């Protein structure tokens, strides 16, 4: 539905949002990819928290390491929040990649329920 | 779109005087050109002496590209290979043989051919390429595609 | 200035000019049963002349790349011993320059006669590339702006009652 | 590790089978190196261009919901897909939900 | 006139040239590639051209030792570049976005992803 | 080889004689008009209405063609400065000064009348009302400006024709 | 002959007999086996009933 | 002497610019003729000048003399050359002497015709010229295409239709000759009747009035130098 | 139209690792004759590295592409509400299982 | 109705012409800065008349300005006779009668 | 898009009711042909009515979905303009503050300045300032002033061309949508007497 092409904006963030709202509740979406956006939208969000508590468990252990443990109080917050942000990005990352890409697949479902694709003919 | 006025079945003597015709062009053909004597004959003829005639012009404009381009550029291109990079005189580096080049300028001279050699084949192409007008035979909507017969060829 | 100046696939300096990928972009936006046979005779032409330029493509750039990689090498030349690294500095900055080049444009009269023509052909493809490839559209009407090129569906257009459907980018009135 | 570019290398190759004998005269064009030459001066210039002369503009709009999304009009000539209807009508309630 | 401008070729397209005493006149005080490939050139061109042979011996001695020293600076000059490029690759890879804006088609098979012949390839009819 | 100084010169670096189908091909509908009327105007009066030829006439007299000639006269006169260049108290060189004064100013004139009409005829052609009213008037077609440019080739090739034979023709 | 002299691997490949004049009496620098099948499966040689069976 | 190209890039058919060509020809050949005999005259004539300096004195003290001499000589040169090639010199148009330039006949005859029956058009075509010529594209083939007549698209009868098609097309009476054409053509430029100019409904062809070989004018063909046969 | 033509746009960024460790692999052939044995250990350690990641994104790949040789999805039985995971063939492209 | 010249040929025109015109801009700025420079360089080591230093500088201006603009002049003298001659030649063939 | 003209509601006429009778859109009704300024230095003076032309043209076109495009990238922009401003700004301040704390002073301005004679430091903080704001307002004039000028010289076309209406591209509210008949009892089979 969306363009396609190299010069084409990407997908934004509120209209990936707006796309699965829509595919989470329209009358016109098969209960096969309902069932598949639901099991997406269930199991993405475990990755995400999972990533944040080990950001802060490992951050903690970071900030009393072995040359951690005797460095100004700047250069310590810093070197301990490193860890936590790293590992929090990478959660948050994973869970947004995921849910993202299962909705792009259940778009091209949800499409090809309806032919709205060009050059796809059964 | 619009149709011509279709003409009758022909007499014998209409089918005599196009036989006579198709009979004379058959007999104008040398045996040079060996060309199968089908529908196409015609149209393959005129594309073949077409792309004769462009490709006569185009040898001549190679000739006259190697002739030209070789003493403007590959001649001064040679100085080029007159002293090494480094500003000392060429020196012989081999891949795989240690050839024994013992004339004067043998390394200088190998090289220099085996550099511009291609060179000026390449530079006499380009340009025979760049200045020969290949639109003689070219057809922009693909025209010449119409069949002609023998009998439509001449008038008797 | 060459003498092929009637050769079906020969350009000019300031004819219209789209970038090769674009091209093949382009030809995803439309349908065989809108063009007439000149246009169906212009696309032909067009994709075999593609198909020509599209082979001879990276070759231009091989010059390039095997200079660049040499020139990333170093000040050392190991012709045919050194040639595994400069192999795999090759495989990797050819496609850099490849597609360097397939994001340029070119200027093509095929190219300018497929786009700009003024036959219900040419008014179906400009207004299929207009509906379905903005970024391309946008990059042409842009580009046929400065060419004083004036079509109906351009964005560009001083004489339209209504708005606009993208921005228009800095141009001089 | 460069093992999954069959469709690419497909293309070229097949493009290059596809050409019957010149001889036959399906088409009786033969433009090889005629394209090879005129596509280098032709590349040339094209880059020419693009250097030292008006670069087309790459800014466009980027916060606004399916400001990509067009649907089939007099603007565009209703020239559209043939089904294309159902994505015109999910747009037209996409703007609507987003107006 | 003709003949004068073409016949006859220039000196130097026929004589053996010699060496450019501006490039090995004034000289930079730094070990440079520059110095090395020099010392080495000028070492080839008189085992190349020499008629004695002792010189050429302790050229060809001092040769192999420029060609371990090169190598080294060589070594150091390929290590510089090489990591200024794969950081430039992968800065560049970073800051590009990458266009996620391809077309699904090729991604699916419609008649492949439910079989048309649904059962009509499980046996036949009579 | 020397054909430009043996035949006529004169009559095809002026009055629009270099406006072609090309020309034609590439302006608008309007402007296309507006040239067909100043080529039309310029070459054949013949297929213009009387009044309409001398309103045309009048008016390329006030803009180009008086004021050419006037222009290529300053010019003259500019180059007729000091006539008797070669004297001397022994002898004037008449001969001398005649055949320079006539090299002179004759290229000076010619100078002048080109620069005035490449200066002012695109103003002219391109913001005269009346010539704005002509075309208005009279909206040649294409083919009218097809047989408007032959019928100048033939006027053109008639003017040498005609003066073939200016020191004795008996036409026997 | 110069090419022999310079490069024998290839004139192995070659399928080159050894060119230079053992005459002198001092067995050469370089001695090779030939290896002339190249020079035998043709139409002009030992295997000219298989040359022409393929051709 | 007038390139083919330029002389078809003005408005001409192929044979009509090869004749006009082939006048220019004439004409700046016999010019350059002379000219160029004129050269050959003072190369070898320079001694010649400067021979009869005991029958003029001034020569030798003027120097400008003899340049304004050789002028004079190279400006009669050229007027016998004029006389030579583009002077009307009147003769038989037999067989025997046509052809060779004893007489510039055919020159003289082709001038004649060209300054005689040569005249503008002195009008614009009517709306239904150009409509007929809108509608002569492509007609003009040997096989002359099978116009149909549609009672839903020709309109009127279908012998109106055939008459009225024939008339414009199949009969090759042109929209000069046509009667209500030639009718609002006189309604049309009535002030330029009005005037007293007649107004030419055929444009002047080029091709009825000049030709380089002579049939036109009806030339006896020179008998060694043509195989067919005159009047 | 089933070209499957991939966008050479990533293979650069996913392939340059390999690359990486080529030219690693060349500097470190260049640098034995002139280091230490002690010198040189960095560059096994980060050869080592990267193979293991290597080694990861290939397990990665290899797990994936053995899944979709068998499809196993759930589908739900509104005759006894509930959702039960069954397993089946797929029909594809024949290029595409031996690619 | 009127007669319609070539699309093909119109726009191969409108590009030779623009190109024409920003050639034409560009040659008039280099002849003035040439006849400029050659002025000054007379004036700078020339000893001869001025009339003769002012047309040697004017000559050498007119062929600077021409070696400027003299590829896209003889492109559009040559599209443009290849244009008139077609377009004339459709036109006798239409007009024929 | 394309609103049927029986649903289409005249709202924009609407507003054009409420117009007053002093207004150029009047003049534009009458047939005021609006010219942009082709003189550089004037198209400098109307480089700041880029605002009140768009306020103007959303009381045209509170439903066109350019419109609000176009309204809505405008205020992102300016949005993300004014923070890279500001944190500029702010970054400049406080490096200044630092760096002069501990002597580091640039001298790109006169020390000393002329007349006033202020210091070095309060001229740069002046400068820091003013300068960002006046290069993103260069910058966001540049292009919302080509698209406003385009977007008001299709506006300008419209109304005097006397069009009331919305463009095709207006998506009114929810409020001004006709809702759809659901139930459709289709026809009852009959047998073709052929």
């Amino acid at each position: 539905m969306e363009p396609f092409g190299t010069d084409e904006r990407n997908w934004t963030h509120e209209e990936k949002d707006i796309i699965t709202r829509f595919l989470k509740y329209d009358k016109h979406v098969n209960l096969k990819t309902a069932e598949m956006v639901y099991s997406a939208e269930v199991e993405s969000a475990y990755f995400g928290k999972a990533g944040a508590l080990a950001g802060g468990v490992i951050s903690a252990l970071f900030f009393n390491f072995p040359i951690v443990r005797n460095l100004p109080i700047i250069r310590r917050s810093v070197i301990g929040v490193l860890p936590f942000l790293y590992c929090y990005t990478w959660g948050k990352n994973t869970q947004e990649e995921l849910r993202w890409l299962k909705t792009f697949a259940a778009y091209q479902r949800f499409v090809v329920y309806h032919g709205q694709h060009c050059k796809l003919w059964v | 779109g619009f149709e011509t006025v279709v003409p009758a079945p022909p007499t014998r003597d209409d089918e005599l005087r196009m036989i006579k015709a198709t009979e004379e062009q058959f007999l104008q053909q040398p045996r040079y050109k060996l060309y199968m004597n089908e529908a196409h004959r015609i149209a393959k003829m005129n594309h073949g002496d077409r792309h004769n005639n462009i490709r006569a012009h185009f040898w001549s404009n190679f000739a006259l590209g190697l002739l030209i381009t070789g003493p403007i550029f590959i001649i001064p291109f040679g100085k080029a290979f007159r002293n090494l990079r480094s500003g000392v005189p060429y020196y012989f580096r081999p891949k795989y043989v240690f050839t024994q080049k013992n004339q004067y300028n043998q390394d200088r001279n190998w090289g220099a051919m085996k550099k511009q050699i291609p060179l000026w084949l390449g530079l006499s192409t380009a340009y025979a390429y760049w200045f020969t007008d290949f639109s003689i035979n070219d057809d922009e909507w693909l025209e010449k595609g119409k069949v002609i017969y023998p009998h439509q060829t001449i008038k008797v | 200035m060459d003498n092929n100046y009637h050769f079906w696939g020969n350009g000019d300096r300031q004819d219209v000019s789209l970038s090769y990928e674009d091209y093949y972009s382009i030809l995803d936006c439309l349908l065989d049963e809108k063009l007439s046979p000149q246009g169906l005779m212009k696309f032909k032409n067009l994709h075999e002349v593609s198909m020509y330029g599209v082979s001879y493509v990276p070759l231009y750039c091989f010059p390039v790349a095997y200079g660049i990689s040499h020139m990333l090498t170093g000040k050392v030349r190991r012709g045919h011993s050194g040639y595994r690294n400069l192999f795999s500095l090759m495989s990797v900055v050819l496609p850099f320059t490849c597609w360097y080049a397939y994001t340029t444009p070119i200027p093509r009269r095929l190219y300018t006669e497929i786009i700009c023509s003024n036959n219900a052909d040419g008014a179906y493809v400009r207004n299929r590339i207009k509906q379905q490839k903005p970024g391309i559209w946008r990059k042409l009407s842009q580009q046929l702006y400065n060419k004083n090129f004036r079509f109906p569906e351009l964005n560009q257009d001083l004489t339209a009652t209504e708005f606009p459907l993208d921005y228009v980018a800095p141009h001089k009135f | 590790s460069w093992a999954y570019m069959y469709p690419w290398l497909k293309f070229i190759f097949r493009k290059y089978l596809d050409v019957p004998y010149y001889w036959f005269y399906l088409n009786g064009r033969e433009l090889g190196i005629r394209v090879f030459f005129t596509d280098l001066k032709l590349f040339f210039y094209g880059i020419t261009n693009r250097l030292f002369d008006f670069n087309p503009s790459s800014i466009k709009f980027e916060k606004y919901p399916f400001y990509y999304w067009i649907n089939s009009s007099q603007l565009t000539e209703f020239n559209q897909y043939r089904k294309f209807v159902i994505r015109d009508s999910i747009i037209y309630s996409l703007n609507n939900y987003i107006i | 006139m003709i003949w004068k401008y073409l016949q006859r070729t220039n000196r130097g397209n026929i004589i053996q040239a010699g060496l450019q005493h501006r490039k090995f006149e004034n000289l930079p005080f730094k070990q440079n590639f520059d110095n090395l490939t020099k010392a080495y050139d000028l070492r080839m061109w008189y085992i190349s051209n020499s008629p004695h042979e002792a010189k050429n011996l302790e050229y060809v001695n001092e040769l192999e030792a420029l060609h371990n020293e090169l190598n080294y600076q060589n070594s150091r000059q390929f290590l510089f570049r090489t990591v200024s490029f794969l950081l430039g690759w992968a800065l560049f890879y970073q800051f590009y976005e990458l266009p996620k804006t391809y077309d699904w088609q090729d991604t699916q098979e419609p008649k492949h992803q439910v079989p048309a012949y649904g059962d009509l390839e499980e046996g036949g009819d009579e | 080889v020397f054909e430009f100084l043996f035949y006529n010169q004169q009559h095809k670096t002026r009055n629009g004689y270099f406006i072609n189908h090309d020309n034609l091909m590439l302006a608008s509908l309007e402007e296309r008009k507006k040239l067909i009327f100043y080529f039309i105007a310029n070459q054949v009066p013949e297929k213009l209405d009387p009044v309409d030829r001398v309103k045309f006439n009048e008016e390329l007299s006030d803009n180009l063609s008086t004021k050419a000639r006037l222009i290529g006269s300053l010019t003259g006169l500019i180059g007729l400065v000091g006539f008797p260049y070669i004297s001397t108290r022994i002898y004037s060189r008449p001969v001398l000064n005649i055949g320079l004064s006539l090299l002179i100013c004759p290229f000076l004139y010619y100078v002048g009348n080109q620069l005035t009409y490449s200066v002012w005829e695109p103003k002219f052609i391109a913001n005269n009302n009346t010539v704005c009213e002509l075309s208005k008037k009279y909206n040649f077609t294409v083919f009218d400006f097809a047989q408007a440019k032959k019928e100048a080739h033939l006027k053109a090739l008639r003017t040498e024709l005609v003066s073939d034979n200016l020191l004795y023709s008996p036409g026997i | 002959y110069e090419l022999f002299v310079d490069h024998p691997d290839l004139a192995q490949w070659t399928g080159t007999y050894p060119k230079v004049d053992s005459s002198h009496g001092f067995p050469f620098y370089s001695t090779y086996e030939m290896y002339r099948d190249f020079q035998e499966n043709t139409l002009n040689s030992d295997g000219s009933f298989a040359q022409w069976i393929t051709l | 002497a007038a390139r083919v190209r330029t002389l078809i890039a003005a408005g001409f058919s192929k044979e009509e610019a090869e004749q006009v060509a082939w006048l220019q020809n004439h004409q700046v050949n016999g010019k350059i003729l002379g000219l160029f005999t004129g050269g050959f005259a003072l190369y070898c004539c320079n001694n010649y000048f400067h021979y009869f300096e005991r029958y003029f004195p001034r020569l030798r003290y003027q120097p400008f003399t003899k340049f304004l001499a050789q002028a004079a000589t190279v400006y009669f040169f050229f007027k016998i050359g004029d006389y030579y090639f583009t002077s009307r010199r009147y003769g038989s148009n037999d067989a025997r002497m046509n052809g060779l330039m004893y007489s510039n006949t055919y020159y003289s005859t082709n001038k004649e015709a060209l300054i005689q029956n040569f005249e503008p058009l002195n009008r614009k075509f009517t709306e239904e010229e150009v409509e007929q010529f809108l509608r002569n594209e492509g007609r003009s083939q040997e096989e002359k295409r099978n116009w149909i007549y549609n009672p839903h698209i020709h309109g009127s009868t279908e012998g109106e239709w055939k008459a009225d098609i024939h008339e414009k097309f199949d009969s090759g009476k042109a929209p000069w000759e046509r009667e209500h054409v030639k009718a609002k053509i006189l309604e049309t430029n009535k002030a330029k009747i009005d005037a007293g100019e007649e107004i030419q409904l055929k444009p002047f062809k080029t091709l009825n009035h000049l030709d380089k070989t002579g049939l036109l004018h009806r030339l006896h063909p020179f008998i060694w130098t043509n195989n067919w046969t005159l009047l | 139209y089933k070209t499957h033509l991939f966008s050479w746009r990533w293979f650069l960024i996913k392939l340059l690792p390999s690359v990486s460790i080529i030219l690693l692999g060349y500097y470190l052939q260049l640098t034995l004759k002139w280091n230490l044995f002690n010198k040189q250990n960095t560059i096994v350690l980060l050869i080592t590295l990267l193979l293991l990641y290597i080694l990861w994104l290939e397990f990665y790949q290899f797990y994936h592409i053995l899944s979709f040789y068998g499809n196993i999805n759930w589908a739900f039985d509104y005759d006894e509400y509930i959702w039960t995971l069954e397993l089946d063939t797929r029909r594809t492209r024949l290029a595409n299982n031996y690619i | 109705r009127d007669f319609e010249y070539n699309n093909q040929d119109v726009n191969q025109l409108n590009g030779a012409f623009i190109s024409l015109v920003e050639d034409e801009k560009i040659g008039f700025w280099v002849g003035v800065g040439g006849f400029a420079y050659s002025q000054f360089i007379m004036r700078k080591f020339v000893k001869s008349t001025n009339i003769f230093a002012s047309v040697t500088s004017l000559f050498a201006g007119a062929a600077l300005a021409n070696l400027y603009t003299h590829q896209s002049r003889a492109s559009y003298a040559r599209v443009a006779a290849r244009a008139n001659r077609n377009a004339s030649l459709a036109l006798n063939k239409l007009m024929e009668y | 898009e394309m609103i049927l003209p029986h649903n289409n509601r005249q709202l924009a006429r609407q507003y054009f009711d409420s117009l007053p009778e002093n207004d150029i859109n009047r003049k534009y009704y009458e047939g005021l042909k609006y010219e942009t300024p082709k003189t550089f230095f004037g198209r400098f003076l109307n480089q700041f009515n880029i605002d009140a032309k768009l306020d103007t043209l959303s009381k045209f076109y509170t439903y066109q979905k350019t419109i609000r495009a176009t309204q809505a990238e405008l205020q992102e922009d300016r949005k993300s303009y004014l923070t890279n401003s500001l944190l500029f700004t702010a970054v400049s301040w406080f490096s200044i503050y630092q760096f002069a704390r501990k002597g580091a002073v640039l001298p790109v301005l006169r020390e000393y300045g002329r007349y006033f004679g202020t210091h070095r430091l309060f001229r740069q903080y002046l400068h820091t300032l003013v300068l960002p704001l006046l290069y993103t307002e260069y910058a966001l004039n540049q292009k919302y002033y080509t698209h406003m000028e385009h977007l008001w010289t299709v506006h300008v076309n419209r109304l005097n061309q006397k069009i009331l209406e919305d463009p095709l591209y207006t998506f009114y509210p929810q409020e001004l949508n006709v809702p759809k008949h659901n139930i459709i009892v289709p026809t009852i089979f009959r047998d073709t007497p052929q």
